[PDB]
């Protein structure tokens, strides 16, 4: 709900891939080097369908 | 509106929330949660506008 | 430069309760309930553009 709706509706497509945005809109203990690669992988490349593979993951 | 989206309700929950935002890991205490926030904007050895 | 929090969380961190927070940004409006009715401290200047 929260993460899913916020991510999708915001990113359309955030133009210059505003990375420093929704990462603050995420729970749990922040400043990690683990959750980073899991957002840079979805946004571009396999667009449209990649954004539906993300939530299900 | 800002108060409407504020999880914290007192001084302990606030300083602890800051302590969990800055140093996400160890369980927030009383001394640590307070000393950190004091050593951010209220300490000469940790803050200075010159 | 970290993740966002409602900017009243630091106020509570400075030992400010919610009511005090409200009495530091806004102008209060007092209402009286006398003679079984509702009155209001009317200020003409405030009624601009309403």
């Amino acid at each position: 709900q929260s993460q899913l709706k916020l991510l999708v509706t915001r990113g359309k497509e955030q133009g210059y891939l505003t990375y420093a945005e929704v990462n603050d809109h995420l729970p749990e203990d922040i400043v990690d080097s683990d959750q980073i690669e899991d957002i840079i992988q979805m946004i571009n490349d396999m667009g449209i369908q990649v954004m539906e593979e993300a939530p299900d993951a | 509106e800002t108060l409407r989206v504020d999880p914290t309700n007192d001084r302990l929950s606030a300083l602890v929330e800051i302590y969990r935002m800055m140093r996400p890991g160890e369980p927030p205490t009383r001394e640590a949660a307070e000393s950190l926030f004091e050593n951010l904007f209220f300490s000469e050895d940790r803050y200075d506008l010159s | 430069r970290r993740r966002k929090l409602p900017a009243t969380i630091i106020l509570r961190a400075l030992n400010y309760t919610t009511e005090q927070i409200l009495d530091l940004f806004f102008e209060k409006v007092i209402f009286e309930i006398r003679d079984n009715k509702l009155q209001m401290e009317l200020v003409p200047e405030r009624l601009r553009g309403e």
